[PDB]
């Protein structure tokens, strides 16, 4: 999952 | 179901009393009288045995006075078996406190937890209350010498002198009469025995129908000693104050 | 050691117009270098004018879709047959996904339909339930091939007004359904050319205020 | 967390115009040891469904018991048990698929790949696959293990898309299946010569053939092969 | 677990176990709370059929729950310990998570909630206790006084009393307390509190306790003479 | 299903009596007489083996039981209640003492544990009190010989000598006349045998009397040799023959 | 005695029926539904003049679009309100929307029969639940301890209820303005109340789509009281 | 991510970028990394996209329940401590969050709390959080004064995110800007770096490292 | 009398009085009717109100696309039982991809109710249900009583004065049983059946409630202006  | 056979031990009367507590107290009122008296330099515990048989082994016996830790003892009026359950709890509770804080448990704190246990049996669980009243005698470095009582309701109060069990009405009147604040231990010893002597339902007070204990600073310098009297020691203190 | 995940390939794509939205996906299903099926649909009508695809590990994708369809059923039972709005579906799906945060569904999820003002809407989710509304999203194996094409052709990125000295951007505008289906079909044929897990067939579900229509197209089978 | 011990190799299958064919050899391997030879890996359920299983045989036997218990349970308080409320192939499949995915989700799989072949009550052909991961799919042809690599390409030459199914007779399809089984015996080191085959036809019902053998094998050219390059005699 | 539904409804719509818990409160020693302009005073009767009491160690009737809030009660004494402990724990837990001490209203609502819970849970009887809870919210100087009872209902009072003969002293306060002009000072407020208790008590000897609570955690218990002075001073204004 | 009796079946009446304990004591009153006498070098416990039918073999029914090698028990009241108490008493000697300290519990403490069990049957939910009084005779290194009586309430008392059950009042009087602090164990056995004849109706021999002692260590009863600090059980049941030997010189 | 979950020979639950008696002893609560809003008004009934009446809280917010009034054993309502608030906020978390008033009411009513030998007795309090949602507009619900709830155009509960309900039967029509409905609640309350209605012993509230659920201050209510006397005097 | 928030004379500035990445893949350029909890409360997101989004909207629900129960808006301290006590329960499970809880109450004044998934909770005037935090710090610190005008503060916050968006590969897209005052938060727009960079380069004369 | 304290007690004539008292709440319930042909099955229910300011309590609940029921008696008990049915229908779909047989729905309800008639502390359900559905063997109507007895019928009715409708349906049998392929005619017959149970009242537009399920109709409910067609 993506991170910011 | 089983609801049919439930006495409902933890309910209020229409007057707002707890039946089972009242009836437990009624049970305790026929128990051997126990007296606590607090002096400036120590405490006395005296208690009358439930009427002896000559064949009872009286020296290796204990029915009334129990050691909780080194600084605290109790006098029992009521069901002995019920009292032992509570005594082992109290003994363990004392040790938990010591283990946790590296300091001996303050007397009130011990008394409160035992009383809190009793209280629980009157509010939840549907079990019968413990048919026991205690006189607690102990020392700690906050309040010094302290006397407390607890009863099946789990209510506790502190005293200069107090009695539990049989004939507390007569006994309390007599203590009120002769007690005075500046009293020494040895005077309190005498007061305790003289009070039992007059309130007893027996013909005359003898060594073999008694248990006796002191809590003094009467060891060596700023530290405290519990003395649970041997039969021969009671026989002597009974002579020393001229009751026999 | 037992590995509870697998990868079934394929790719999906959602585009939203002014009064419609599409959700497309190829119909190929694979494991490793083998084809399992050339036609195994993975875009679904879920009721209440919502279409949904959950692409990646098919078993997880099917479980999730099943759970959401069921969620729609109970939403009716519990709230007096009320219509489940797309924004509410999106949030519900976040909780479905995040509920398995520590043993995730290995899928990239996209749903499409109409918002409460009748405008086309596409929502996309990461595997553990992060979500966001967009005009535009590709997901799955060929996502990286198709997405930048969509940035360019749907949102007119890096495109300027000729002779304005690269100072005035190409102005944004909604696309017709005819234009959108063209971009979808080209996106998938291009993806099929360059990605081995994409091919066989293309199924498009179009969503307007009159319901859900399907269109199907053959894709290269190599 | 498991590892398969006694195992069954490929299960192959396809749809034809009136029904479905499914086959699987009668071997239970134990690593490279071909340990057991009378192993039935096709299990019929009612007279409208055959379930073919590859992978761990202890888990296959567990699944047999589930299916046989399912039949029993379906008959309970069901006066239409042998009619409108008979078990369909789609019911049997979904039940298995549900179990397979739950077991993978508990990190304790049934170490199998399963093909459920049959005919629905409305006459439709049912062919669907499920495995230890709970992955499911449908195709005109389905195979497991080496079958997926070697049978599918052969069976898809016959039925390559949906429209090819009406055009395929049971003689043609059985030929393709039987030929595919020979190839697997040539090339799969964990296959046996003996196998079972079942046809579920919407008219003739279930035909279950046991003790089939791979025949018409080409081995003669072996005599002409000398050495590995330069050797002559 | 012991399960019996002890608090149940009777045909007339009464819960007798709750109502009998109120009877236990009625039998309890009197407690009164009066709030001034800038303080709250808690007065408590102590029944005087007891000499040889040790007052150093005997549980006082007003309890600090936190350093800015006190609680007193009438009814079963053993029951009141349970509520006080729970209240004390909650006070610390509130500071831990909210980083602010409890409001008097919040703490009252909590104690009230505990009391209510015991009126519809199996295997337990209601608390035979009503409480007066008083103090000042953090960084606030407006005084607070609340009352709870066995049923769980709670509310705010300009002044209130509970326990035996509380109707006599409520009577007193109702004609002697001006909403418009509350006891403008400590001295004034303590007096009104002692007067109301003298309606019911006996001698103002070792019979009355008073605890004063001012803002910012300023709580002090008056001792015999300080109270005794108030008693002496009221009877000398009485002969008129 | 399951036990929904989680409330006490023993409660205080308005006069303060606990009915079920009183009634349990009444069951003990009905029970056959048993007694114990404490000598200077031993303790004796005895009772009548009052058989149900003469077809019954009453050696198979032991009323006097070994608890530890130095502790024995006898009872008056309800036999089945006693049997399970012995089972529980034997076990608690191990679980709550021997498995902790590597030695058997002293008499008072084992007694204390039995009392606890009996007290719990007086307050716990869904049970009645035990319908028995026990006499527990025992020896331990630091307390010597001792004799205890345990009642349905859970109360226990140390005795020089006592009796319980049917003819206890009479038997207690008999024992006051004969008991002194100089009794050698053989004298205590003799007094026990005299006291018991008063209350026995029918046959009075070594087949109808059950009698055990806590006395000297019995190496011959140990079962092994080679650890000189292990000297054998102080508990011994007298045989049918041993009793009859003492009845001719009665 | 006899089980808490027992049926009477008429086929009613004793405990539920007895809780309905407790509710009749409660202070009066009235609600009126209009197309411009829903009004909720209650009788505070201070048991003594020393008790500070603003501390009497018988009208309560559930969410911005839902309000609640109660009558009976009001301490029993704390957990019902707590459940209601959680149910409302949770729904908004799961679905990014406002929870319907009927769904809220049904959620609270599910609690009601979860008693037996779960809680030990039914609740001794009835609830008037008033709110707005986009689907069914302004709504009023009467939620009983039987688990039953009824939608109403207007409803009174508590001691003065049978008198007040008959009055509401006459006065309610499908075109009441909000201001008419406020006055009407005030009027009917003054009729059935023991002591004389003023701004300190009664309290008003409404929920409108635009500003949500608001409890009226005493200054605002006092003026509607004054406006009500001048309306009655003037004919 | 790059996010910042700083206190000053005129309240609080909050500025964040809008990029999400999965490795080197740019997953989105339009993420809303500020969550509007209530009209006086803001939360910033950095770390796991789902973790942040889920638990910060969950936080809003908890703050709403506080004000229903307590008839009062929740304090910044208490709101931040709900989140930090929540993530502390999950410590070791692998949650990934770096958040700032920003708001005004009358009892507190303007207040910022930094809260992360190791369970760290810090009150402070300036924080920058995310993979681009150091870049933002460099600009922000070297121009920060307590007395910045609201106008200058807004620009500095915006300019600091721009700095990080440029140098940090994992920050970019657009700048989102907020100002928080005694009257609540005010949104100050979405600013695409696409156009903002060139605008700032031209007007400010900075970014000379870049081919103009 | 001495034997009606709980469900776990038989009377000396072998009766269960708490179950019988549960049956009594059904009798106080507003009337509802079920009937079916070979192609459809219909529920009609008379809804009851509190007074003229109140709503009319719903008596019909959808269980699945092919199943649903009407209630008479304690409404919360119908909510519990209908919710159980929803789950059971649901489980049949997710696990077996199979629409639940109406007969099995019947057996499942019987067994659920029965448990509450043999154990201490519980209580019988205080509601009667009429279940209709269309499944693999056609249209069905079931009658559920909280004794646990479930019965399959061509038609029936329950609640106060249901004996009027139940008599009417008993004569009408040969007619309504053969109203195939005509929804509106089957409903008309149902509405007439219920009318035999009215006293001092007749069917208004916000008083009547109808539901239908069958060959190509999902279970749907008609209320308000949608039932005006039938008055
Ligand atoms: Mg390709």
């Amino acid at each position: 999952a993506p991170l910011x | 179901g089983s609801r049919r056979y439930d006495s409902r031990t933890t309910i209020f009367s229409p007057e707002g009393r707890l039946y089972q507590v009242e009836y437990a107290l009624e049970s305790i009122s026929h128990a051997g009288t126990a007296i606590g008296i607090m002096a400036s330099d120590g405490i006395v515990l005296a208690a009358e045995r439930k009427v002896t048989s000559t064949l009872l082994e009286q020296d290796t016996s204990t029915e009334k006075l129990y050691k909780l830790n080194d600084k605290i003892a109790v006098a029992v009026a009521g069901l002995t078996a019920d009292a032992e359950i509570l005594i082992n709890t109290a003994r363990i509770h004392a040790q938990n406190y010591l283990k946790t804080y590296n300091e001996d448990i303050p007397v009130e704190i011990l008394v409160r937890r035992l009383s809190d246990i009793k209280q629980g049996y009157t509010q939840h669980g549907g079990l019968r209350p413990f048919g026991v009243s205690f006189i607690y005698a102990g020392y700690d470095d906050r309040y010094g010498y302290q006397l407390y009582t607890s009863n099946p309701s789990g209510n506790y109060t502190g005293w200069k002198a107090i009695s539990v069990g049989a004939n507390t009405s007569a006994a309390q009147t007599l203590l009120q009469m002769d007690y005075k604040d500046d009293m020494k231990v040895d005077d309190a010893i005498e007061l305790a025995l003289k009070t039992l002597s007059k309130t007893t339902d027996s013909s005359a007070l003898t060594y073999d129908r008694l248990e006796f204990a002191t809590i003094r600073k009467g060891a060596n310098d700023g530290e405290v000693y519990q003395k649970i009297f041997k039969p021969q020691e009671i026989k002597d203190i009974l002579v020393k104050t001229g009751i026999t | 050691q037992f590995n509870p995940y697998g990868d079934n390939g394929g790719t999906i794509l959602g585009i939203a117009g002014e009064d419609f939205a599409v959700l497309a996906g190829d119909t190929r299903n694979i494991t490793d270098y083998s084809i399992n099926s050339r036609y195994e649909p993975k875009v679904f009508d879920c009721g209440d004018n919502i279409v949904m695809s959950a692409n990646g590990f098919a078993a997880d994708g099917d479980a999730l879709v099943k759970r959401f369809k069921n969620s729609v059923k109970w939403y009716h039972f519990d709230h007096n047959d009320k219509k489940l709005s797309i924004n509410s579906a999106a949030r519900n799906i976040q909780h479905l996904l995040y509920g398995k945060r520590f043993f995730p569904y290995y899928v990239h999820t996209i749903i499409a339909g109409l918002d409460e003002d009748g405008k086309g809407a596409v929502y996309s989710f990461d595997p553990v339930g992060s979500y966001e509304r967009e005009q535009c999203r590709a997901g799955g194996a060929a996502a990286s091939l198709i997405m930048p094409f969509l940035d360019n052709q749907v949102n007119f990125k890096n495109q300027y007004e000729p002779g304005t000295n690269g100072k005035v951007k190409k102005p944004l505008k909604y696309l017709s359904v005819e234009e959108v289906i063209k971009l979808v079909r080209d996106s998938f044929t291009s993806a099929t050319e360059r990605h081995i897990q994409v091919g066989d067939g293309l199924e498009i579900l179009i969503v307007t205020k009159d319901g859900v229509r399907k269109e199907f197209y053959e894709l290269k089978r190599d | 967390t498991q590892q398969p011990i006694v195992t069954g190799t490929s299960v192959i299958s396809m749809k034809y115009d009136n029904g479905v064919i499914i086959a699987a050899d009668n071997l239970g391997s134990y690593g490279s040891l071909l340990r057991f030879n009378g192993v039935e890996r096709l299990i019929p359920v009612g007279d409208n469904t055959v379930v073919g299983i590859s992978g761990d045989i202890s888990d296959m036997q567990h699944i047999e018991r589930l299916l046989k218990d399912l039949v029993t349970e379906n008959a309970y308080d069901n006066p239409l048990a042998d009619a409108e409320e008979a078990l369909e192939p789609s019911y049997i499949f979904e039940y298995l698929a549900t179990v397979m995915y739950q077991r993978r989700s508990k990190m304790n799989p049934l170490w199998n790949a399963i093909i459920v072949a049959g005919v629905q009550s409305n006459g439709d052909q049912f062919l669907r696959y499920v495995n230890l991961l709970g992955v499911t799919y449908s195709s005109p042809t389905l195979a497991t293990g080496f079958g997926a690599h070697m049978a599918n390409p052969l069976l898809r030459k016959v039925v390559d898309r949906e429209s090819d199914i009406p055009k395929t007779t049971v003689q043609v399809a059985e030929e393709a299946i039987v030929n595919a089984m020979r190839v697997l015996y040539y090339r799969d080191a964990r296959s046996s010569r003996n196998f079972s085959l079942a046809i579920i036809d919407k008219n003739t019902g279930l035909t279950f053939k046991k003790n089939l053998q791979v025949e018409n094998m080409k081995w003669d050219f072996a005599k002409d092969i000398k050495g590995y390059g330069t050797q002559k005699i | 677990g012991y399960d019996r539904a002890l608090s149940i409804f009777s045909p007339d719509g009464h819960i007798f176990q709750v109502e009998y818990a109120l009877e236990a409160v009625k039998r309890g020693t009197c407690a009164v709370g009066v709030k001034g302009k800038n303080c709250v005073v808690l007065g408590c009767e102590r029944r005087s059929t007891l000499k040889l009491q040790d007052t150093r160690i005997t549980p006082s009737k007003v309890s600090k729950i936190d350093s800015h809030v006190v609680l007193s009660f009438s009814g079963l004494n053993a029951d009141s310990r349970i509520l006080i402990e729970k209240a004390r724990v909650e006070a610390q837990s509130h500071r831990l998570t909210l980083e602010d001490p409890v409001t008097v209203e919040y703490l009252t609502r909590y104690v009230a909630g505990v009391q209510q819970r015991y009126t519809q849970s199996g295997g337990v009887r209601p608390f035979g206790v009503s409480t007066l809870i008083a103090g000042f919210d953090p960084r606030d100087d407006e005084p607070k006084l609340y009352q709870t009872e066995p049923s769980g209902i709670y509310s705010s009072w300009s002044a209130q009393t509970i326990g035996r003969n509380s109707k006599t002293v409520r009577e007193f306060l109702e004609k002697n307390y001006d909403r418009k002009e509350p006891p403008a000072t400590v001295e004034e407020c303590v007096k009104l509190t002692v007067r109301s208790l003298l309606e019911v008590v006996q001698t103002g000897a070792k019979n009355i306790e008073i605890t004063v609570v001012k803002p910012d955690s300023d709580i002090v218990a008056l001792s015999s003479e300080e109270i005794n002075q108030y008693v002496t001073q009221i009877e000398q204004e009485k002969q008129e | 299903m399951t036990d929904r009796y989680s409330f006490s079946l023993t409660t205080f009446s308005p006069s303060g009596k606990l009915g079920q304990i009183d009634y349990a004591l009444t069951a003990v009153k009905q029970g056959v007489t048993s007694l114990g006498i404490k000598a200077t070098n031993g303790v004796v416990i005895a009772t009548e083996k009052k058989s149900s039918s003469p077809l019954a073999m009453s050696e198979t029914l032991s009323k006097v039981s070994l608890l530890t090698p130095d502790i024995g028990a006898v009872y008056s009241g309800m036999g089945p209640d006693y049997r399970v108490l012995v089972d529980k008493s034997r076990k608690v000697a191990h679980t709550s003492y021997k498995r902790i300290y590597g030695e058997y519990p002293p008499t008072k403490l084992l007694v204390s544990e039995v009392a606890k069990i009996m007290q719990e049957a007086t307050q716990s939910g869904g049970v009645r009190p035990f319908g028995v009084s026990l006499l527990i005779a025992g020896h331990d290194e630091f307390n010597g010989f001792s004799l205890y009586q345990v009642d349905p309430s859970g109360s226990y008392f140390p005795w020089k000598a006592t009796a319980i059950g049917k003819g206890s009042v009479a038997a207690k009087t008999f024992l006051e006349k004969r008991w002194n602090d100089e009794l050698e164990l053989e004298d205590a056995i003799h007094i026990a045998l005299l006291t018991l004849k008063e209350s026995v109706e029918g046959e009075f021999n070594g087949d109808t009397i059950e009698l055990a002692i806590i006395g000297d260590e019995n190496p011959d009863l140990l079962g092994y040799t080679g650890i000189p600090t292990d000297k054998g059980p102080r508990f011994r049941k007298l045989t049918s023959q041993e009793i009859n030997d003492r009845l001719e010189a009665l | 005695d006899r089980g808490v979950s027992t049926f009477s020979p008429e086929g009613r639950l004793f405990q539920v029926e007895y809780s309905l008696e407790a509710i009749k002893l409660g202070s009066t609560a009235i609600g009126i539904a209009t197309k411009e809003g829903v009004v909720l008004g209650v009788e505070k009934r201070a048991t003594s003049p020393l008790l500070e009446s603003d501390s009497i809280e018988k009208i309560v917010e559930i969410d911005r679009h839902i309000g609640c009034a109660m009558s009976g054993l009001t301490a029993d309502a704390r957990s019902m309100i707590e459940h209601a608030r959680t149910a409302a906020v949770t729904h908004n978390l799961y679905y990014d929307e406002d929870i319907n008033v009927e769904s809220l009411t049904q959620s609270v009513c599910d609690l009601a029969l979860r008693f037996g030998e779960l809680m030990s007795r039914p609740f001794g309090v009835a609830l008037l639940i008033a709110g707005h949602d986009a689907d069914d507009g302004y709504q009023l619900f009467h939620a009983e301890p039987s688990g039953t709830f009824y939608r109403y155009n207007a409803k009174a509960i508590g001691s003065g209820s049978e008198g007040a309900q008959a009055e509401l039967l006459n006065e309610w029509h499908s075109s009441l303005t909000l201001k008419e409905a406020e006055l009407l609640v005030l009027k009917i309350l003054k009729q059935v109340m023991e002591e004389k209605l003023d701004e300190n012993n009664a309290q008003l509230s409404c929920i409108t789509k635009q500003d949500g659920f608001k409890i009226y201050d005493n200054e605002k209510t006092a003026e509607l009281i004054k406006e009500l006397k001048e309306k009655e005097a003037a004919e | 991510t790059t996010t910042l928030a700083f206190r000053f004379q005129g309240g609080i500035i909050v500025a964040v970028d809008s990029r999400a990445t999965a490795g080197n893949w740019v997953a989105s350029q339009t993420v809303k990394k500020v969550i509007e909890i209530n009209p006086f409360l803001l939360g910033t997101m950095a770390g796991g996209a789902a973790d942040c989004q889920f638990w910060e909207t969950w936080l809003g629900s908890q703050c709403r329940l506080h004000e229903l129960r307590e008839k009062e808006r929740i304090s910044v301290a208490a709101a931040s401590k709900i989140l930090s006590n929540l993530v502390y329960q999950y410590k070791g499970a692998g949650l990934s969050m770096g958040t700032m809880i920003c708001g005004y109450t009358r009892k507190e004044g303007p207040t910022i709390y930094y809260v992360d998934s190791d369970g760290t909770r810090l009150k402070g005037d300036i924080f920058c959080v995310g993979s681009g935090q150091t870049f933002a710090y460099g600009v922000l610190d070297s121009n920060y004064k307590w007395d910045l005008s609201v106008e200058d503060a807004l620009y500095l916050g915006k300019r600091s995110i721009l700095a990080a968006a440029h140098r940090d590969a994992y920050s970019g897209g657009s700048v989102n800007l907020y100002h928080v005052t005694e009257d609540g938060w005010i949104y100050h727009g979405n600013h695409d770096v696409g156009e903002l960079f060139w605008k700032v380069k031209e007007e400010e004369g900075s970014f000379n490292n870049v081919i103009g | 009398n001495n034997y009606d304290g709980d469900t776990v007690t038989f009377s000396p004539t072998g009766r269960l009085f708490q179950v019988e008292y549960a049956l009594e709440a059904i009798k106080q319930g507003s009337v509802t009717v079920g009937l079916r042909s070979n192609t459809h099955a219909v529920l009609v229910a008379l809804k009851r109100n509190a007074d003229e300011l109140s709503s009319y309590q719903k008596k019909i609940i959808k269980c699945d696309e092919h199943m649903g029921l009407s209630l008479a008696g304690l409404a919360p008990d119908a909510r519990v039982l209908s919710n159980y049915l929803r789950q059971q229908c649901n489980y049949s779909s997710l696990v077996f991809n199979r629409k639940l047989a109406v007969e099995r729905a019947g057996h499942l309800l019987c067994d659920k109710a029965q448990k509450n008639t043999q154990s201490y502390g519980g209580r019988p359900y205080g509601v009667g249900l009429l279940i209709i559905g269309y499944d693999k063997s056609g249209a069905h109507l079931l009658e559920f009583q909280p004794s646990g007895n479930v019965t399959e019928l061509y038609g029936t009715a329950i609640g106060a004065r249901s004996q009027g409708a139940k008599t009417y349906l008993e004569r009408t049998l040969d007619t309504f049983i053969k109203i195939d392929g005509n929804p509106d005619e089957l409903i008309k017959a149902g509405v007439e059946a219920i009318s035999q149970s009215l006293r001092d009242e007749s069917l208004t537009v916000d008083n009547l409630s109808i539901a239908i399920v069958g060959k190509d109709t999902p279970f749907t409910i008609y209320d308000g202006e949608a039932v005006a067609k039938y008055i």
